[PDB]
RNA sequence: AAUCUGGUUGAUCCUGCCAGCAGUCAUAUGCUUUGUUCAAGGGCUAAGCCAUGCACGUCUCAGCGCAAACGGAGUGACAGUGGAUCUGUGAAUGGCUCCUUACAUCAGCAGUCAUCUACGUGAUAGAGUGUGCUCGGUCCACCUGCAAGGACCCCAUUGGACAUCCACCAAAACCUUGUGGCUAAUACACGUUCGACCCAGUCAGCCAUGCAACACUCGGCAUCACCGGUGGUGGCGGAUGUAUGCCCAGCUGAUACGAAGACCAGCGGCCGCAAGGCCAGUGUUGGUUGACUCAGGCUGGCCCUGGCCGCAGUGCUGGUGGAUUUCGUGCAUGCGCAUGCCCCACUUGAUCGCAAGAGCUUCUGACCUAUCAGCUUGACUGUGGUGUAUCGGACCACAGUGGCCUUGACGGGUAACGGAGAAUCAGGGUUCGAUUCCGGAGAGGGAGCCUGAGAGACGGCUACCACUACCAAGGUGGGCAGCAGGCACGCAAAUUGCCCCAUGCAAAGACAGUCUGUGAGGCAGCGACGAACAGUA
RNA sequence: GGGCUGCAGGUCUGCUGGGUGGCCGGUUUGUUGUUUCUCUGGCCAGCUGUGUUGGGCUGCAACGGCUGGUACGUCCCUGCGCCCACCGAUGGUGAGGCUCCUGCCAAAAGUCU
RNA sequence: AUCCACUGCAGCGAAGGCGUUCUGCAAGUGCACGUCCGUCGAUCAAGAAUGAGAGUUCGGGGAGCAAAGAUGAUCAGACACCG
RNA sequence: CCGUCGUUGCUACCGAUGGUGGCUGGAUAGAGUCAUCAGGAGGUUGUGGAGGGCAUCCCAGCCGAAAUUGGACGAUGUCCAGCCACUAGAGGAAGCAAAAGUCGUAACAAGGUUGCUGUAGGUGAACCUGCAGCAGGAUCAUU
RNA sequence: CACCAUGUUCAA
RNA sequence: CGGUCUCCUCGACUAGACGUCGCUUGUCCACGGACGAAAUGCAGCUAAGGGAAGUCGGCAAACUGGCCGUGCACCUUUGGAAGAUACGGUGGCUCCAGAGGCCAUGGCUCGUGUGGAACUGUUGCUGUGCAGGGGAAUCUGACUGUUUAAUUGAAACCCA
């Protein structure tokens, strides 16, 4: 089937290497999860690997656990639409999940949980505790504190549309893991998005 | 030089969270202007660079700045010529003794090896590189040294 | 269709298991129990081929299998299990009590002991690790564990476990000076104190040992053995010629003399 | 044994070959062949084709026994033996062959800090658990829930099947097959309180004391506005007490070179009745490696009543055998009151090592050929992914134009499987190595798979091709380069033997009561291959 | 590089054309006679001693039997022994460290001169 | 067309080869030397430049000699020597 | 002693026209399987209600075969190309071998024209001739 | 310096 | 229905002064009508199964056909042969890349000129007109050119 070998694979000098074997089981591959983005049901298939381990296709994720680095988060978030991918356009437009492609999430967490953590209202909506005034206004006046002029422009939309990067392999985990962009990282795809939008 | 990558993607450092709150000192290297950098010290005798460790440059298949271990054999070579990117071709003229005539042959060697942009050096200089993971489908050293 | 193979020519067994060529097509394969199978004694070889208790392989298994045979303070019933280095192996129901060593030649022997040499043994740390938990481990070459040393036993040093009770009662640095025996190499069986350790990094460092008289051999730091604090105290009884290689002369003038005064009657 | 001799001339001295002489654990054959001991033996050619038979099964006290199958014996659940069957596990080892294969295989060296693992072995193991609670399940409360509120229940251990069996049977057969009715589990499903305790943390409340009129607000008005609230410090505490694997993110995983002051906040301690000043005290977080993003550890991964997740997994079996005295106080102490004890093994499974293997990878080292000089276009590197057990153009998308070569690339040839080794060998070397040990490859040629820890398995399946066997013509099949044996092909190679006694291997398995299997292996037969010792006086 | 205090031979110096044997150095072989010394098992004085049997081992010792019976000092050459020329280091920590010195002044004599 | 005699144990040229006289053009070796450089060299698969005569190609020339051919002898023959 | 010519045999070469086998590459169709998309034969649990427990229905759930769509791996057939190996062939032309066949005498002596080399032409055959060279010549030698 | 061709096979 | 000198010459498809259709201009004039319109004929087409067996002879017709990509043998005068032979594709739609210019890296113009991909269709796309069948030899003339207006176009003549 197919196989991850280099038998077929001519010679580093370019000569032809004559194959006197047979296709070992160890040397496999299966075919891609090629893993789509899919609103509503998730579909994953347990895969039985070399020692009798799992691995999971994800086909047909629909969201994932997402993590705030800065904010250490990681809320389940209902990605939105694969928006950027590094080379190929074919699995933007496809919709194809794969690790290290661009991602509008929903971030309506993150906005409520920054809420219920620094009582802080991003957007104007559109009992009272003690010890919560408290414990909201101590973690204001932390050290680190402080939203970033990129996050903060989205998440005071309101819909919000964060940018995440997925992190997890799909194909290979059944899960669309991933990471909200933050500054830098986040100007840089915010800037190939504007390019694109304008280009 | 090639310290340039592709601006398809943000090349990032794995190691290092650009986006931390309070980050520590731990990467703020004892010459640089705050820029943390995650890099080790293979330990086999050989020295990190200062461009290795005071740099920007970001390089998966680094030996200093990258999960890329050194272990095996270690070979001296000479840079034939460098015409792919971050990649090299080293050469080691070495002399085979045939038993039968107790003379020499003149042999030789190619390898492509991986350059990291942390070496400065000239096709013709020498280099002591190491053996590391197959980082392609020829290249599974990286350059530890070079000697001008 | 490959996967592990089950058997081992009789060609292609450990030399230093005297197996006669022309008595078998097969040797009996070590399982992958504790010890290395090329630094092992497989208990049908102890209970056949040098304690002569099993005429055969059918009488190794029944011996074996009837439960009185007792290796490191517990008993196994496996015709292969690889008895190794400096294991305790009982037999009751004979009073039989041995600690398998090396002799000068490099073979296993089988050196008769007493009561305390019985109760414990004797087991060299080759890796020091931390499992889930934080809990500090010590990998020995008896493969065991040992899952809470004390902090100060680093990597080569040996120690000295209670067969009973399986902790640790002891343990004795690598440091120059200590007594140590040779496990591996041309060497092996070899006893002599620590001189100098040649360190290379990368590789294998190099231990430099003085015999009980006066000769001096080098060897493998993953080759040594630490038996002893010094030459006064070693933590183990010790055959007879106590691991003094004699030279080749020698031991042919000794199998000569021998021969001669044991034909002299 | 550092060896020569015959042949060119009428004779001579050379070159030079021929021939002789010798050898081979090289094969073949001709004649001849007494004993004893060893021993190669359809490799060369046809990895051509195969009639028949056998070569892989396995059971203990210890997974399932209501077969009267054999059986002791009595109110008994099963005495015991026990074909059968389900389940587990093995059939991936061994045996054969050398067609292929020219840095390929292989040998030695090395790496996995890029990985997988059944049997084996040493340790380990505390899951009512998506929010502090409501919320393990029922029974009441209050008001778009609460901050302290209760009564019980769970623990003598689950469910439904299909086997063996009985019965009716389809078919010419088939190691082909249907149906109906019972009946098991260590099968399958399903289930998990007391296997914790405490601590962290999360939520809430309260206390003592302190500057202060600054900020943001709850309360009244359509941003010009008037009075409360929260802030600092030091504590206590009511609710719970988030077990573990996979996945993602953040943190840690240190340091081993070195000198002193001021000030403003807070926090200590000292002199202090205090005021105020002050600095003498001062213990109440880091493994491994040569090297790590490694090991290990910490944190987040439920939200505002439905919604979303459902993060897949892990329960030392709802298991078995033997033994047998299970009281919570039996022992005792101090005087029943309080405390330490009150079966042994086997076994399904999870984790971590180790061991035993494997995959991949490193460096150097192979024959003849130039009547093969240019070869390569996934070709060479890079970035991002995919896939894999894992690294990798292994595959893909996008970039670039590389990579090898007279130090012989690429191609071609095989009197090419490789090595350990064999024969000679003063030395240097020459030739061979199908063949027993190790490695590789294959199972008629290809290819694809399932199961499983492990197979691209062939005494497994699926398909095509080439041949082929049975037929009741609709259908069913085949795989000896396993062991014997046959036909071919040839110069050229054995018995359709007996047995597990030895050597080992496998299994649910010491031996016996009560036959585990084994064409592996052994022993015989044939055997002037080839060796050693004797006789024929 | 100068050298040479200092071992054998060579520079030097004078010789040796005698025929057997046992004894002695050493134990050389089959023997005895110890037992230095662990080890073995009890008894005996509250597992340590104490003598002991068994084999181990030889501090060895004899008995037949034995065989083995070129010299000082002097000119230097090597093996060494020296005097006389000129101009890899440093910094921390421990190691479940070692060694040496270590309270005050200091006669005379002692040393560098 | 060719440069007799001189013309040789003479010279030169890497070899093939080079001979009347005057003359143009560039060159080489050797010798002499307290000139310069400072190893820049030797031999060379591949590669390159010369290479008698014969032969071929294009355009001329043609005395002498001369393959083929013609032709007279010689001869048994003689499209051989000889003319 | 050499070469034609004659006889018999063997070996290879050229040769119109072919034949067979193998390998590699491309194209085309494409078995089977794996993955995916579907599907839901059938089997089996529950929802309260109204008939007092029965295919009562409703609504659901779980397992799940055939079939469906389609990516991969890819057997195999056919075509095409290249290469290699073996092989038939009328005829042509060589080489060699085999006692006593024919024609000459080219060479070996100054071999009766010294011999030979390169090339060119001629010729029954050896060979002859031209040009240039060589001595391995029949000259180490004459102002 | 007219012309002067040849001598079957083995054996010696 | 023959012949006869020159000039101008639109739009769409297309390489186009081919070919097909259309605006401008011009024209419906060629002896007509009925009858589905015999046989025969001259023209256009088809035809199962076979595929030159027809015939002096594959005559006649058919096959092929544009463009793009890959690729191409013998022989050779080294120029060719060659479009050798051969293989694959071609629509529609939605996109992704991709070249330039002007005003001042934004406004505007901006590849009917190319490559890739997804979807799509009863596999079909140079969809019509148009539009090579190919290969292997023998004889012959080297070639190109010329030729008997009205039966011979040739191997004839001419050429270098």
């Amino acid at each position: 089937g197919i196989t991850r070998w280099d038998l077929h694979k001519k010679r580093a000098t370019g000569g032809k290497r004559h194959i006197h074997r047979k296709k070992r089981k160890f040397e496999l591959g299966r075919p891609p999860a090629a893993t789509k983005l899919v609103h509503g049901e998730r579909r994953v298939r347990r895969v039985r690997t070399r020692g009798g381990n799992r691995k999971w296709r994800a086909l047909r994720l629909s969201g994932g656990i997402f993590s705030w680095g800065s904010e250490n988060t990681a809320k389940h978030c209902r990605i939105l639409d694969v928006v950027y991918n590094a080379t190929n356009n074919e699995l933007v437009r496809t919709k194809t999940l794969v690790k290290g492609c661009i991602v509008q999430i929903d971030g309506t967490p993150f906005r409520n949980w920054y809420y219920k953590w620094y009582g802080i209202r991003l957007c104007n909506p559109k009992r009272v505790y003690k010890n919560h005034l408290r414990k909201t206004h101590l973690r204001r006046k932390q050290k680190g504190f402080g939203l970033e002029e990129g996050l903060q422009a989205q998440l005071a939309v309101p819909v919000c549309k964060i940018l995440a990067r997925i992190s997890s392999r799909p194909g290979q985990d059944g899960r669309a893991n991933g990471y909200i962009l933050e500054g830098k990282e986040l100007e840089f795809y915010q800037k190939k998005l504007d390019k694109k939008k304008h280009k | 030089t090639e310290v340039e990558l592709d601006d398809n993607a943000f090349h990032k450092q794995d190691n290092i969270f650009l986006a931390a709150k309070n980050p520590s000192s731990k990467w703020v290297a004892p010459g640089s202007k705050g820029r943390r950098r995650w890099w080790k010290k293979i330990g086999l005798g050989f020295k990190t660079p200062k461009a290795a460790i005071l740099g920007t440059y970001i390089d998966h298949k680094c030996p200093f700045t990258s999960k890329v271990s050194i272990r095996g054999r270690i070979l001296r070579g000479i840079i034939i010529r460098h015409k792919m990117f971050r990649t090299v071709v080293v050469r080691r003229n070495y002399l085979h003794y045939q038993k039968k005539y107790k003379r020499y042959e003149k042999r030789h060697k190619n390898w492509s090896v991986h350059i990291s942009p942390a070496f400065d050096f000239s096709i013709g200089d020498e280099v002591v590189f190491g053996q590391c993971r197959p980082l392609s489908k020829t290249v599974t050293f990286n350059v530890l040294q070079v000697v001008p | 269709a490959r996967g592990p193979k089950k058997h081992l020519k009789r060609l292609a067994a450990p030399k230093h298991w005297m197996m006669d060529k022309l008595g078998g097509i097969f040797a009996p394969k070590p399982r992958a129990g504790p010890h290395k199978s090329q630094q092992c004694l497989p208990l049908i070889l102890i209970v056949r081929n040098r304690l002569k208790y099993a005429l055969n392989y059918r009488e190794a298994h029944m011996i074996l299998k009837q439960r009185y045979v007792k290796v490191d303070g517990k008993v196994r019933t496996d015709i292969k299990f690889p008895a190794g280095f400096m294991d305790v192996i009982e037999i009751p129901k004979t009073g039989d009590k041995f600690r398998v060593l090396y002799d000068t030649k490099g073979r296993f022997i089988l050196h008769k002991i007493k009561g305390e040499e019985v109760d414990f043994k004797l087991c060299k740390v080759v890796k020091k690790g931390t499992a889930k938990k934080e809990t500090p481990y010590v990998v020995t070459h008896d493969g065991r564990t040992l899952r809470f040393p004390d902090p100060n036993l680093k990597k080569n040093d040996t120690v000295v476990i209670d067969l009973k009770t399986g902790k640790i009662k002891e343990w004795v640095r690598f440091k120059v000076g200590c007594l140590l025996m040779v496990t591996s190499g041309a060497n092996t069986g070899r006893v002599g104190e620590l001189v100098n350790r040649e360190r290379h990094p990368g590789s294998f460092d190099i231990i430099h040992l003085k015999d009980a008289a006066d000769n001096k051999f080098a060897t493998r730091a993953d080759n040594v053995f630490v038996i002893g604090s010094s030459i006064y105290h070693p933590l183990v009884s010790l055959p007879k010629l106590k691991g003094v290689k004699l030279s080749i002369v020698e031991d042919r003038e000794k199998k000569l003399a021998h021969n001669s005064k044991k034909q002299k009657q």
